[PDB]
């Protein structure tokens, strides 16, 4: 919930889906394109989604609080962001089956 | 044909590739072509060069509309398996290859046969599809072919084009940009601010 010493200890949670084109540090000159994520951050990102898949009623709240700790800090939030944005995606076309996820971007907005 | 099998394996594995695009293959031409393709069809994309061989073989032979479908096809499955920047390069070089291939055929002959976007090709060899009683499902006799005529495959060129510029302005969204359709594609631009490219995708599509 809160990062005073600015570790990001919770990018742990996260898996990189796609490289972010920031061009404004050009000052290291050590090229390594693609490391693999480290196996920890793959097992600990599965968690995150696995917890919500097909989410109970009594771990809905829970789920969204530790959403929120994990989502403190920039790239954290931009994650966390992604990951209730794909959440959304899967079903545009047949409006008579209620199957999207309880805990994305959509459904939010459209229950407020 | 086995032994035919047996040479045209050996001299893939030996790199020996001129010698198979010269020989004159007298009535085996289209044997040699399905052994090719099955082998094509079969391996990985990125390790073994059996497309550019096909491609090769029918550009020597001055078979311009086969070599252009080999190369669509290439694109199409680089386009599916190999969601990365190489692979997405390799996808718009062999689109490019296809294009110049029809524009070298006189213009009512500049098309190529595809089966329909869901036409399972079973993996030669794979066993199969029993249903849950145990019963061989079968075979749903209609393989739909579609005609993709030149300007078809430029909209498909323009599409791949748009997908590698994303994935080069942000190579992380090389995986998605891979599968997206034209419309989700003008969406991932506009976020990305590449609005010339979008508009241009936008007038194509």
């Amino acid at each position: 919930r809160k990062d005073p010493f600015h570790l990001e200890l919770a990018l742990e949670y996260w898996c990189p889906t796609e490289p972010l084109q920031s061009t404004s540090l050009m000052g290291s000159f050590l090229g390594v394109a693609h490391q693999r994520p480290p196996q920890r951050q793959v097992l600990l990102s599965k968690f995150v989604r696995q917890m919500s898949d097909l989410l109970p009623a009594t771990l809905y709240l829970p789920y969204l609080k530790m959403l929120r700790g994990l989502a403190s800090g920039p790239q954290c939030a931009h994650y966390c962001f992604s990951l209730l944005k794909a959440n959304g995606g899967s079903s545009a076309e047949n409006l008579q089956a209620a199957g999207g996820s309880p805990v994305s971007w959509d459904h939010f907005f459209h229950s407020l | 044909l086995d032994c035919l099998r047996q040479l045209v394996v050996v001299l893939c594995e030996r790199s020996q590739l001129q010698d198979l695009v010269e020989f004159p293959y007298v009535n085996l031409h289209n044997e040699v072509v399905g052994i090719i393709e099955s082998r094509a069809r079969a391996v990985d994309l990125m390790t073994h060069n059996y497309y550019e061989l096909l491609y090769a073989f029918h550009i020597y032979r001055h078979n311009y509309r086969k070599a252009g479908s080999v190369m669509f096809e290439y694109g199409m499955r680089l386009g599916r398996e190999v969601r990365t920047l190489r692979g997405l390069q390799k996808q718009v070089n062999s689109y490019l290859a296809c294009l110049n291939c029809l524009r070298l055929i006189r213009p009512e002959y500049a098309w190529i046969v595809q089966p329909v976007s869901g036409a399972v090709y079973e993996r030669p060899g794979a066993s199969p599809k029993r249903n849950y009683d145990g019963e061989s499902s079968a075979v749903p006799s209609s393989s739909q072919i579609e005609i993709l005529e030149l300007r078809d495959l430029e909209k498909e060129y323009v599409l791949a084009q748009t997908r590698l510029t994303l994935a080069k302005h942000n190579p992380s969204t090389a995986a998605i940009a891979g599968s997206s359709a034209a419309e989700e594609m003008v969406a991932l631009l506009v976020q990305a601010g590449l609005f010339d490219t979008a508009i241009s995708l936008c007038q194509t599509f």
